[PDB]
């Protein structure tokens, strides 16, 4: 069906820098845009931004402006999730989110989730 | 920002019996040109990635089995589950994709006795 | 040259031409006119013609669109800026009979990055009345990631915007804005707004709406223009 992979698990000591995959199969990667959402250890989700792969432009929370910037290979079908400067708050699971523009910034299809510790 | 805050961290019920559960917003979700509640639930069992449950605030995505309900206006929004199975015990989210930024409650977690 | 309303010249027949002779743009908000010495500089055939026609300030936007004689049309709507300058430049007055029924248009209508992002400051303007002072740059910042590389999605909202201006400006505008959706030319577009922005200044939501066009008709994206009839 639908599917998205997501790189394996990280382990990153602090002031180093993290890159995340998201690997698309089963639609047109361009027609839908791609989400991010920090996920702590606790019940807490948080929106980090999201990417339109066939405009390469993007918007993020003001929270994770700094944290995050967030690429993509249309090639592949691939989108990238990039993390600088890491501290101890950014221990958490990232999950990568499929977004339709028609139904506003709902996540239909969800990937398996990176858990990025510090 | 908008802040969505849920009723109970937890709640523990019986195979079979039926459940509700809350999900408030700061500001009303309700844009009335297409009149169309900008919020949706989402139902994360565990150590699993969250699965759409609703959107729109009543749609339920297909795959979502009949037993889940969604309903609500303007602030306030519920999710009931008819006769919760088994299958069901799991972390429910609810979100505002309203404002700027989409934000999440702090989730209802259905434990199952 | 100059264009003249009541004799128009053949290679006049442009959008941008056209547009010159739109009855607003006559800066006539008063002092209206009896018919009669309205046409007093016409042919005596099309001055018993017009005489026969019995018009009036309600139905002359009707005569105007039942025409098929660009020509006639533009005459009629000159006539309508000398018989009709209440009617003409009521809309631009905050609160008036047609802006009501134009700002009830525009909350009846959604558009598309309204519906993806009912936040954006244009969408309040529309809905709610509230944000309608925004730049076009602004505008950009927001919804380019809306609209740049989305043909779509740019004509979806394209064609609501050309509805709501379909109801600010009847008669010849309306013509006009028929073309421009007829035609995908969607850069005409600017010929109209460039001359009814300024004209605007008293009304903040029309001076957002139309800033608001001015944005959109800049996304980055490649259209079409289907072939022209006239
Ligand atoms: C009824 O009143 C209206 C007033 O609302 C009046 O309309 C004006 O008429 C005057 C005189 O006829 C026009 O003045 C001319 O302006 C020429 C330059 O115009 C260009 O730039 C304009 C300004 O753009 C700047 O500002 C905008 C914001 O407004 C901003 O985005 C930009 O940053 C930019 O810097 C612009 O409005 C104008 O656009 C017109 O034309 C386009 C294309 O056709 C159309 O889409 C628009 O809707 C608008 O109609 C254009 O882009 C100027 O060059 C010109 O010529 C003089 O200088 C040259 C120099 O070589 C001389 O050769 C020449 O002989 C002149 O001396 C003249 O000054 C003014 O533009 C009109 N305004 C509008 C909005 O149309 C009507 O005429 C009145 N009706 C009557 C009298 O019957
Ligand atoms: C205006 O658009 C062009 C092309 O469209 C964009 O770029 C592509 C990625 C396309 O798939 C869409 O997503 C975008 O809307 C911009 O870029 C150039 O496009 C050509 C293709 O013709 C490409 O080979 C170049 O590498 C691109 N970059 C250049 C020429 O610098 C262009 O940059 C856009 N302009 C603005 C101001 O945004």
């Amino acid at each position: 069906e639908v599917q998205l992979q997501q790189s394996g698990p990280e382990l990153v000591k602090p002031g180093a820098s993290v890159k995340v995959s998201c690997k698309a199969s089963g639609y047109s990667f361009t027609d839908y845009n791609m989400c991010w959402v920090k996920q702590s250890h606790g019940k807490s989700l948080e929106w980090i931004g999201y990417i339109d792969p066939y405009n390469g432009l993007t918007s993020y929370n003001p929270k994770f402006k700094g944290k995050a910037t967030l690429t993509v290979d249309k090639s592949s079908s691939t989108a990238f999730m990039h993390l600088n400067s890491l501290t101890s708050e950014d221990s958490a699971v990232y999950y990568c989110a499929r977004n339709y523009y028609g139904r506003s910034y709902a996540m239909d299809y969800w990937g398996q989730g990176t858990s990025v510790t510090v | 920002d908008i802040v969505m805050t849920q009723a109970a961290s937890s709640l523990a019920v019986s195979v079979g019996e039926k459940v509700t559960m809350s999900c408030k917003s700061s500001q009303s979700l309700l844009y009335s040109s297409n009149q169309k509640n900008y919020l949706a639930w989402y139902q994360q069992k565990p150590g699993q990635s969250p699965k759409l449950l609703i959107y729109w605030a009543s749609t339920r995505e297909s795959g979502v089995p009949d037993r889940f309900t969604g309903s609500g206006s303007g602030t306030d929004f519920t999710l009931t589950i008819s006769s919760v199975k088994a299958e069901d015990l799991a972390v429910y989210y609810c979100q505002q994709y309203y404002s700027f930024p989409p934000t999440f409650g702090g989730g209802t977690k259905l434990e199952i006795k | 040259t100059s264009i003249n309303c009541k004799n128009i010249q053949s290679t006049q027949l442009t959008i941008e031409h056209l547009s010159k002779c739109m009855a607003f743009y006559q800066n006539k908000t008063s002092s209206p006119v009896v018919i009669n010495e309205i046409i007093s500089d016409a042919s005596v055939d099309e001055q018993e013609l017009i005489k026969s026609l019995n018009l009036n300030c309600n139905v002359i936007d009707r005569f105007i669109s039942e025409s098929s004689v660009i020509e006639t049309q533009v005459y009629y709507e000159y006539i309508k800026s000398q018989l009709c300058p209440l009617q003409v430049h009521d809309i631009f007055t905050i609160n008036s009979a047609s802006n009501i029924q134009w700002k009830a248009l525009a909350r009846s209508f959604t558009l598309g990055v309204c519906n993806t992002n009912p936040h954006k400051h244009i969408c309040r303007c529309l809905e709610s009345m509230q944000m309608c002072t925004s730049t076009k740059t602004d505008h950009a910042r927001e919804m380019s990631i809306y609209y740049d590389g989305h043909p779509d999605r740019f004509e979806h909202d394209m064609k609501i915007i050309l509805n709501i201006m379909r109801y600010i400006v009847p008669g010849l505008g309306r013509v006009l804005l028929d073309q421009i959706k007829q035609t995908k030319d969607y850069q005409a577009l600017r010929h109209i707004q460039g001359k009814l922005s300024p004209k605007s200044q008293s009304n903040l939501q029309l001076k957002g709406f139309l800033e608001f066009v001015d944005f959109i008709l800049g996304a980055n994206v490649t259209i079409e223009k289907t072939p022209q009839t006239l």
